């Protein structure tokens, strides 16, 4: 009689992908989905899948799509979702890819504590004494640790990009037995870097 | 102070944006396609004082090749092609480029994704080479006749969402004029067959319908077609 004719997808990202950010809070709109249907038909929206349908909700009328659940570029990096447009004769579908963008939202963790390392007083000038080590998940400059004391010592220095501890300047048991360095470890992020503090403790033995 | 701080700075990434470089292609792209124009990471490989060293990490089966100088990422696809669809199933590939400031030491991974794009590259497959029903003379105009395309047992197609869904429709048959006359499909997504016109033993008790499949790529000129024959034979009452 006259034959329906079904409705398609128009958004440019089902050719591309869809790029959102980790922080993007829950509850925010993160793309409205766009269809063309020639009967010009009142057309539904939806989401289909376990996985997407958790993480996404799609307003039925607009096509509004909102996040459910928080994103976690740490936990997953991509999704491959599945949006569905109706015109009440038919259902048609197309994947869209879904990139996680990556925010510096993690500090760096320190490994192998408690640190403490016992040496002699006659310890020559420029001994490796101790590695310290923090890791960090974030992409990029944000996961990349320079370490550091707080604040820098006389008597020892630490490898920004290693985090071998060595000592620079003669111990004297009598004068000072024991010291408690900060150690700092931070990433490396442009406008938002995070850091750590750990406990660096060099115990001083006596020869005479 | 933080006054030797520029030495720190080789390595960083001199454009803005997120950290990862996000890129895509489609499957099957020949060898030596730029994958990424320019890594844009501060610092020079190369050169009479390279500040930095870049390679690349977790570049498994060596699909991408870098260019440290100029610092592009090309596909390496010479003896093979890059496939998505089965039996490859190549979807994205994720490596690093890694930099390493040379003055200081620090080492920072640049992640790249490449994201690959499916094609309408193959064509739809019958699963069996014809098709067949039996149909009574009292057969009533309306009634379905044939159902043999249900569940993967007519065309499918290995390639991705409508790349991949199938339409049927019947074709004119010069060999039988009177077949696409006498059934048709009403719902090209089902392959359904319906009988159309009555049917009448004494005078003609075999019909040839030709079914064409076809995909259902975006660009109409895309789409690609097979096509079976369903023999429909009258029983006699
Ligand atoms: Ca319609
Ligand atoms: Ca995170
Ligand atoms: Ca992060
Ligand atoms: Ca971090
Ligand atoms: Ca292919
Ligand atoms: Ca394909
Ligand atoms: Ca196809």
């Amino acid at each position: 009689m006259q034959v329906n004719r079904l409705p398609f997808f128009t958004n440019h990202f089902f050719d591309t992908y869809l790029l959102i950010s980790e922080d993007t809070p829950v509850g925010s709109s993160v793309t409205q989905l766009l269809a063309r249907d020639m009967d010009n038909d009142p057309l539904v929206f939806g989401v289909s899948g376990e996985e997407a349908s958790r993480f996404f909700a799609v307003e039925p009328d607009t096509g509004v799509v909102w996040l459910r659940q928080p994103l976690d570029r740490e936990t997953k990096s991509e999704f491959t979702v599945e949006f569905s447009v109706s015109d009440h004769q038919g259902v048609i579908t197309r994947k869209v890819n879904i990139q996680v963008g990556d925010v510096n939202d993690n500090a760096p963790t320190f490994h192998n504590q408690p640190y403490s390392v016992r040496i002699p007083e006659n310890t020559p000038v420029g001994t490796p004494i101790f590695i310290v080590n923090a890791t960090d998940p974030d992409l990029g400059a944000g996961g990349s640790v320079l370490y550091s004391f707080q604040p820098p010592s006389p008597f020892f220095a630490i490898d920004s990009a290693r985090g071998i501890v060595t000592v620079i300047q003669e111990l004297d048991y009598e004068v000072t037995q024991a010291y408690q360095l900060t150690v700092n470890a931070t990433d490396q992020d442009k406008t938002r870097p995070l850091s750590t503090l750990a406990n660096l403790a060099i115990i001083i033995t006596d020869l005479e | 102070q933080y006054d030797d701080d520029w030495q720190y700075e080789d390595c960083k990434l001199a454009r803005g944006g997120p950290p990862a470089t996000i890129v895509a292609i489609d499957e099957e792209s020949r060898n030596g396609t730029i994958l990424v124009d320019n890594m844009l990471i501060k610092g020079t490989a190369g050169g009479p004082d390279p500040t930095i060293e870049l390679s690349l990490k977790d570049n498994v089966d060596y699909w991408v090749l870098l260019d440290p100088v100029k610092q592009m990422l090309f596909l390496n696809s010479t003896g093979r092609v890059l496939d998505r669809d089965p039996p490859m199933n190549i979807h994205s590939i994720v490596v690093q480029v890694q930099c390493v400031n040379k003055k200081v030491g620090t080492v920072i991974y640049h992640e790249v994704r490449i994201v690959v794009r499916d094609r309408n590259d193959n064509s739809p497959t019958f699963k069996h080479e014809s098709y067949y029903a039996t149909v009574n003379e009292l057969t009533p105009v309306g009634t379905t006749i044939f159902t043999g395309f249900s569940g993967d047992n007519g065309a499918t197609d290995i390639d991705d969402g409508p790349n991949g869904q199938i339409e049927y429709v019947i074709q004119y048959n010069p060999e039988d004029p009177t077949s696409n006359d006498t059934f048709e499909i009403p719902l090209m997504l089902t392959g359904n067959v319906v009988l159309r016109k009555r049917l009448n033993y004494e005078d003609k008790t075999r019909y040839y319908v030709i079914i064409q499949a076809n995909d259902r790529a975006q660009n109409l000129n895309e789409r690609r077609t097979t096509t079976t024959t369903l023999t429909v034979d009258l029983e006699h009452h």
